[PDB]
């Protein structure tokens, strides 16, 4: 069960990190809309700047190193 | 080859052996049998014919090692044979099969003095 | 990312003028037994941000000597300066 | 790459704290085991937790009547139960033991639950074939093809080590 | 010379430390893991000398998701497409 | 030889009672048979997570429900 | 004290046998990082004021020798993070592998140590155990073998035969005398070894054996040169022969076993149509031999023997097998093409 | 995010009470005369530290002794396994070990 | 207190070796170390792993350099003057100071200049983390303790230890 709430967490996590990205500018040198920047094709889990962007402010800070250093 | 860390596989059965009167392995012995007659003379023995139980115990020594030994070096430029025929059979194509031309045919230089 | 350019620079420590010289050969025998550190903390990194889970001993065996020899070569450092009371990396006595 | 759009989303999730979600737990599992032992298989099987999303709608789904039952019957003993395992550190279990009847008074009576000790968790059980069972691994590209062997027969050397001169 | 001893007779020496995917004592993986037995399954057969030649595409990505270095790059190329034009429109997003 | 073992014992106890315990803890550990128990708990701790295996034909024992008669005892501990 | 002198002089092999047996990066450093913690005592055993500023010139200088090693290892854990060991998959790596390796055994630079240590340790008994430390690196160099930037190690090697070469023609204690010459056989063995690279350790063996052969004969008293030539008309003139049956074959000439391994080394590295390489190397090794002439001038020609010398005890010392090397050091060339087919 | 806080705040009374000690009444205007007779009762003193070596090896002798007990460190979280007999029997050693390379030294300590 | 905090560490660590790693008269030397190996046990102790980190106090920091300390009574220096004294350490100090922050200036002083400088990009910490995770004992360098699978690896270790005395038992 717990498992089942967080895959649901990140496949709308990226969606929004795309769909708003998509949105931002459609460039003639730009990128093809959600590429990838392997050639392999799975499913491989995301990095941590994929998730969040840019973005950078505190929640970021308190996913990151929010375990370490403290409760 | 394979059955790596051996002095000798088993497949080393299919070969003469190297037998003895070979040349090699009566001098192989020789060159301790000169040896022998060394080992006296270094500490003035002074025999040049001492104790005939240093005098030998050399020349058992080498032609077994030098026997025992030389019956994997045939060994070995057998496999390397064999690796090449096979090699060399397959893959026609890397193996043309020259024309046969007499002297109809070809001119050389001609340069005499 | 930019934590392996730094610590990397850092193990440019070697710098072997300052590696054998000049004299107080405590200083040249210094950096390094602090060579380490950049081979320690370089390789527990690269090791920790994916998960080796394995070789995680590895850092503890790269000190376990780095004291265990390094702390011999000091002893040396005795016998010059017994024998003398400055190290001075300036006795050349053996020659060629 | 492709993602299923912005729906199928959005949809229940329980929401309780970690306190109570601990609290019966217990009972949860072991005797429910329709959906989610199942739905390990549409994961561990075949990965990437895309193409399967289904039966993520039938084990959450197994959650919210199991809470919509428990509120019906009995929410007073369990109420009063999960507050002392929330009163906190650590959340052990061994200090609201005494309380543990209370709340299971008749639950396990009642409406008819059991108490599963050890067993949960364990035995490694099984579930069923439904869905095909994927061949076409994850990435599987392609072989490619090995060497030729080599084993004929055994001459002697030919003429004898063809070195510089050196007959034999 | 590399003798291989551990081969003929039974001992296992290291050979369980050496790569990133053997045991990892609780079963517990790595992150690139999912590439190694991709990776390895190219090449053994092989005499390795065409292995650099031959397969060399499930090598690449490998290297790449080591590292991430590509994707690093496409992803520092979003702070080109917004964040030059922040005050030309689109704030993008929305909070929340 | 006992002469000597209790003329050390005048002279130098300190080490003796490392000695005493040096031994008898190398010793018992291949005696005493609440030991290969220690080994059976230590074991079956789940640390991970059990993965439900595929059911075609056999399926040797242990049904869908856990509580069902499945596989092997482990309640022989919370009896001890 | 006479126990452990066999615990640690055994020791070292054992740190050797690590390093030609295993498979994983760690354990060749770990390998060879316990011969400079186990070789150390041996210099030292009669206390004096050189060993102590000898192994502490050589200590520092095979400590960074190792740690960089540990840095080229820890490379290639970022990229590909597969130890093992294989070509090593990353350029910085190998240059930082090969060219900080030539401090162990070592090669065209990195010798301003072999006449330090050499020279001037009050060892001289052996001495013979720095034909070790040839041993142990050429057991990664023969693994690692299909990765060099392949314009270095020739670029070692030809900068070292020949400065090792005329580092000697200038010099009187013998000591030395073998300390150059050997750096010049490891011009040979490291040229070859991208191609073929058997065919080296042919050069390794008969490298062992001779110069072996040669310290054991320099032990009876033998320090100077001009100690070489109170020799003959005092100890024994069936040594002079000796000494003349060999220092004149390790340089090399045909009827002898010296000639092996260049008669076979350019059968080699010809036939890969390199032909404009091995004559410098072939004809370099010449001035190498200038070193030996004029050493074996010292020992025939009846140099005013020393003094007034009675030495009329005979001799207990260990010629421990002596009495056979140099008919296998000399006489071996009638006998082998296995070498190349023997090792491979 | 607060153990720095609860550092950085113990040093600052600390390296503050220096200043507020020794700095304060350092620039009273009392007399403070600089003749050269202060380092008491061992009035001058003109010599180098001469090594004393039984001084020495008790640096050395420990940090061998003190390596090992990083490598012994591990056992408690060790002691939950799968094949545990591989740990007692080699558990074992190390001690063994330790123990060993004592009893040969302990024929010449001197006096330490 | 922000996301740089790891790369405000090492930039002082960077700086903790130049200190003595030129001449400093070394009394001095340790005072670069300490901070050096503090900073450097800093370090280690973001990204999960902590008791490795928390060892090199133990074992080096705090025992090894002790002896390292203990000593340069023995080889004691002379009390020329020390640290400042002769004119000369100051020369070499800077040209290394600027040299990573000259480099540090325009690595990235702008949107990229140029290439080899310009792949690393900076301050989410992209690749810090990933995902979520259970746990054992921590999930990483919690499980360092292998008595188990490595034993060849001790032995050698636990082997090559023993000699170390015996060894220095001599010299001395
Ligand atoms: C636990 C094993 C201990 C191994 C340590 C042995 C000490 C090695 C010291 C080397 C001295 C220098 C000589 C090097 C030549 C080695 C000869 C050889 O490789 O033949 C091994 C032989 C045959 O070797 P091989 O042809 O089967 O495979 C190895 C060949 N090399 C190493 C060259 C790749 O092994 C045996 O089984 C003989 C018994
Ligand atoms: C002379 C110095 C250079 C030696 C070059 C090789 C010469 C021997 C080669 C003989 C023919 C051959 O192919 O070998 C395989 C031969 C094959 O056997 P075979 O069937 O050709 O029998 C011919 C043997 N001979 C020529 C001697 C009559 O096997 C041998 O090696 C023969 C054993 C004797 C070889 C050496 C004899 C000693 C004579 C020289 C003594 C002094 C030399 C300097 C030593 C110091
Ligand atoms: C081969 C693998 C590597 C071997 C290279 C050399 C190993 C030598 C090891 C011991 C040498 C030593 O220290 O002896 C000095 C000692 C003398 O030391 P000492 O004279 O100073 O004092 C002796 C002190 N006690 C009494 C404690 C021993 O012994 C000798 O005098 C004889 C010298 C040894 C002879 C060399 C042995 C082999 C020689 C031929 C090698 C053949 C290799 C096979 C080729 C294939
Ligand atoms: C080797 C046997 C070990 C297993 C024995 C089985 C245990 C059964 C009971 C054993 C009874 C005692 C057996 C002999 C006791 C030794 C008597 C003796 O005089 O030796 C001490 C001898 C006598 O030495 P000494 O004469 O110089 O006296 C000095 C003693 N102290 C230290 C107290 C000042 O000393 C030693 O060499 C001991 C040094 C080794 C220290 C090892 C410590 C133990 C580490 C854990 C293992
Ligand atoms: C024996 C296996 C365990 C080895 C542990 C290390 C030594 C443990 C000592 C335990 C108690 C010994 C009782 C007192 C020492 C013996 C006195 C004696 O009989 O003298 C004869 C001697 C012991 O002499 P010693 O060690 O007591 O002191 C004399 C100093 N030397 C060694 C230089 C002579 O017998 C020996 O020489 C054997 C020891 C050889 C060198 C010691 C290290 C190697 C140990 C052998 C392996
Ligand atoms: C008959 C043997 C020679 C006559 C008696 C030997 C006298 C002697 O002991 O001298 C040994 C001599 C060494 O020569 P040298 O040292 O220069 O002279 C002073 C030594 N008294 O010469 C030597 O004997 C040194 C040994 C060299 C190798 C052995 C050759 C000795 C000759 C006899 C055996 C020959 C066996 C082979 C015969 C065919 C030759 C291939
Ligand atoms: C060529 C073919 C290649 C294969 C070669 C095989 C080795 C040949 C074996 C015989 C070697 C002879 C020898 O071991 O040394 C000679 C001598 C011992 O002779 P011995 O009869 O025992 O007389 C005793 C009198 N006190 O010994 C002495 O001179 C002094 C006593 C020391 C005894 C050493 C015994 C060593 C035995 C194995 C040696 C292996 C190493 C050989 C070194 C070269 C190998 C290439």
């Amino acid at each position: 069960l717990l498992q089942a709430e967080k895959d649901r967490r990140v496949l709308q996590m990226l969606r929004e990190n795309l769909e708003e990205e998509a949105t931002v500018m459609k460039d003639v040198p730009g990128w093809k809309v959600g590429e990838s920047v392997f050639h392999t094709t799975r499913w491989v889990t995301p990095m941590m700047g994929e998730l969040y962007g840019l973005r950078a402010s505190e929640e970021v800070l308190s996913a990151t190193y929010g375990f370490i250093w403290y409760t | 080859g394979r059955a790596t860390f051996q002095f000798l596989p088993d497949e080393a059965r299919s070969l003469p052996p190297p037998k003895l009167t070979d040349p090699r392995l009566a001098f192989v012995g020789f060159l301790g049998y000169c040896s022998g007659l060394i080992d006296n003379a270094i500490r003035r023995r002074p025999v040049l014919l001492a104790g005939l139980h240093r005098q030998l115990l050399y020349i058992t020594s080498f032609v077994f090692v030098g026997y025992y030994l030389l019956k994997r070096q045939d060994y070995m430029y057998a496999v390397r044979d064999h690796d090449m025929f096979s090699y060399i059979k397959s893959h026609p194509e890397d193996f043309p099969e020259k024309d046969k031309k007499t002297y109809g045919e070809v001119f050389e230089e001609f340069h005499p003095v | 990312s930019m934590v392996y350019m730094n610590i990397m620079m850092a193990f440019t420590v070697s710098l072997v003028g300052l590696l054998m010289y000049r004299s107080h050969l405590m200083s040249s025998l210094l950096c390094l037994e602090g060579m380490m550190l950049s081979l320690f903390v370089m390789a527990a990194l690269t090791i920790l941000n994916s998960h080796f889970t394995l070789a995680s001993m590895m850092p503890i065996i790269l000190l376990v000597f780095a004291a265990c020899e390094a702390a011999l070569g000091l002893s040396l450092l005795v016998m010059v300066s017994n024998t003398y009371g400055t190290d001075y990396v300036q006795n050349l006595n053996l020659l060629q | 790459v492709e993602l299923p759009s912005l729906e199928d989303l959005k949809v229940q999730e329980v929401k309780v704290s970690s306190s109570v979600l601990k609290a019966a737990a217990h009972h949860y599992g072991a005797q429910c085991d329709k959906p989610n032992k199942e739905f390990m298989l549409c994961r561990w099987e075949e990965k990437d937790p895309r193409r399967c999303l289904e039966e993520g709608k039938l084990v959450n789904q197994c959650a919210l009547e199991f809470f919509r039952q428990i509120k019906r019957h009995c929410a007073e003993p369990f109420t009063e139960y999960w507050t002392c395992i929330d009163y906190s550190g650590l959340q052990l279990f061994r200090r609201c033991r005494k309380q543990q009847a209370q709340f299971d008074e008749c639950v396990l009576d009642k409406l008819g639950w059991v108490r599963p000790d050890l067993g949960d968790l364990s035995k490694v059980t099984k579930v069923k074939t439904d869905r095909p069972l994927p061949e076409n691994p994850y990435h599987s590209r392609a072989r490619p093809e090995p060497n030729p062997e080599v084993e004929g027969d055994l001459k002697p050397a030919r003429h004898g080590s063809r070195l510089f001169f050196w007959t034999m | 010379p590399f003798f291989d001893v551990q081969k003929r007779l039974g001992v296992d020496l290291d050979r369980w430390m050496t790569i990133q995917s053997a045991e990892q004592p609780h079963k517990i993986p790595s992150r690139c893991h999912a590439f190694e037995k991709e990776w390895i399954e190219c090449a053994h057969g092989i005499g390795s000398i065409r292995a650099e030649k031959e397969c060399k595409i499930e090598f690449e990505d490998f290297r790449e998701c080591l590292l991430r270095q590509k994707t690093m790059k496409r992803l520092h190329a979003i702070r080109r497409q917004r964040e030059k034009l922040i005050k030309e429109g689109k704030y993008t997003p929305p909070p929340h | 030889v006992a002469a000597f073992l209790k003329n050390v014992w005048a002279k130098e106890p300190v080490l003796v009672a490392s000695f005493a315990i040096a031994g008898l803890a190398v010793i018992l550990p291949t005696l005493s048979p609440y030991t290969k128990y220690s080994l059976m708990i230590n074991r079956a701790t789940p640390y991970n997570y059990p993965v439900p295996l595929r059911d075609d034909g056999n399926m040797p024992d242990v049904p869908s429900h856990p509580q069902d008669p499945q596989g092997p005892s482990l309640e022989w501990l919370k009896r001890l | 004290n006479p126990i452990i002198f066999i615990i640690i002089l055994l020791t070292i092999m054992l740190g050797t046998i690590i390093v030609m047996i295993s498979s994983h990066w760690l354990l060749v450093w770990i390998g060879f990082e316990m011969n400079m913690l186990a070789i150390i005592p041996i210099m030292m055993k009669n206390h004096n004021p050189r060993a102590t500023e000898a192994s502490t010139k050589y200590f520092l200088t095979q400590s960074t020798a190792s740690m960089l090693l540990m840095m080229a290892v820890i490379i290639n854990l970022m990229f590909s993070g597969q130890w093992t060991v294989m070509k090593l998959f990353n350029p910085m790596a190998s240059m930082l592998m090969t060219m900080a390796l030539a401090m162990k055994l070592g090669m065209a630079p990195f010798h301003f140590w072999v006449p330090e240590v050499t020279q001037g340790i009050p060892l001289s008994s052996g001495l013979i155990l720095l034909t070790w430390q040839k041993l142990a690196p050429m057991s990664v160099l023969y693994q690692i073998f299909p990765s060099i930037n392949l314009n270095l190690i020739l670029t070692l090697s030809v900068l070292s035969i020949l400065i090792g070469g005329w580092g000697g023609l200038n010099q009187t204690q013998l000591r030395k005398i073998m300390a150059y010459s050997s750096i010049a056989h490891m011009g040979w063995m490291t040229a070859v070894l991208p191609y073929n690279p058997t065919m080296t350790l042919l050069n390794l063996i008969i490298y062992i054996i001779m110069t072996s052969t040669m310290f054991t004969m320099f032990m009876a008293n033998s320090t100077t040169t001009t100690l070489s030539l109170s020799h003959t008309w005092n100890k024994t003139p069936i040594m002079t022969v000796l000494i003349l049956a060999t220092l004149l074959s390790m340089g090399g000439l045909p009827p002898l076993s010296g000639f092996m391994p260049k008669w076979m080394i350019i059968q080699e590295m010809t036939k890969n149509n390199s032909i404009i390489l091995p004559t410098f190397m072939a004809i370099t090794a010449l001035l190498n031999l200038y070193f030996y002439m004029r050493l074996t001038y010292s020992t025939t020609l009846t140099m005013f023997p020393s003094t007034n010398n009675m030495k009329m005890k005979w001799q207990f010392p260990l010629m421990k097998k002596m009495t056979f090397l140099p008919t296998m050091v000399v006489l071996s060339t009638m006998m082998l093409p296995l070498t190349p087919m023997l090792s491979v | 995010m607060n153990l720095m806080l609860a550092l950085l705040t113990n040093f600052t009374l600390a390296t503050l009470l220096v200043i507020i000690a020794f700095w304060l009444p350092q620039l009273n205007v009392y007399s403070e005369k600089t003749s050269p007779y202060e380092c008491g009762f061992d009035p001058m003193g003109s010599a180098r530290l001469p090594f004393s070596m039984k001084f020495f090896l008790v640096a050395i002798t420990f940090l061998l002794f003190d390596l090992e007990i990083a490598l012994l460190l591990p056992l408690p979280w060790a002691s939950q396994t799968a094949n545990l007999n591989t740990m007692l029997t080699m558990a074992l050693f190390l001690i063994i070990l330790l123990a060993v390379s004592l009893a040969y030294e302990w024929t010449q300590k001197g006096l330490e | 207190m922000m996301l740089y905090i790891v790369f405000i560490l090492s930039v002082i660590f960077v700086m903790g070796f130049v200190g003595f790693s030129s001449k400093p008269s070394p009394i001095y030397g340790g005072l670069g170390l300490i901070v050096s190996g503090g900073v450097g046990c800093g370090i280690v102790l973001n990204f999960g792993g902590s008791f490795l980190g928390l060892m090199v106090f133990l074992i080096y920091l705090g025992g090894m350099m002790v002896v390292f300390g203990y000593t340069t009574a023995m080889a004691t220096e002379q009390y020329p003057e020390i640290w400042l004294s002769n004119k000369a350490v100051l020369g070499a100090f800077v040209t290394g100071l600027l040299m990573e922050f000259f480099m540090v200036y325009y690595v990235l002083k702008d949107k990229e200049v140029e290439v080899v400088f310009e792949f690393n990009g900076l301050g989410d910490w992209v690749i810090y983390d990933t995902g979520d995770s259970g746990f054992f004992s921590e999930e990483a360098m919690g499980i360092a303790a292998l008595y188990s699978y490595g034993t060849w690896l001790v032995i050698v270790t636990g082997w090559s230890l023993l000699i170390g005395v015996v060894v220095i038992m001599e010299i001395t």
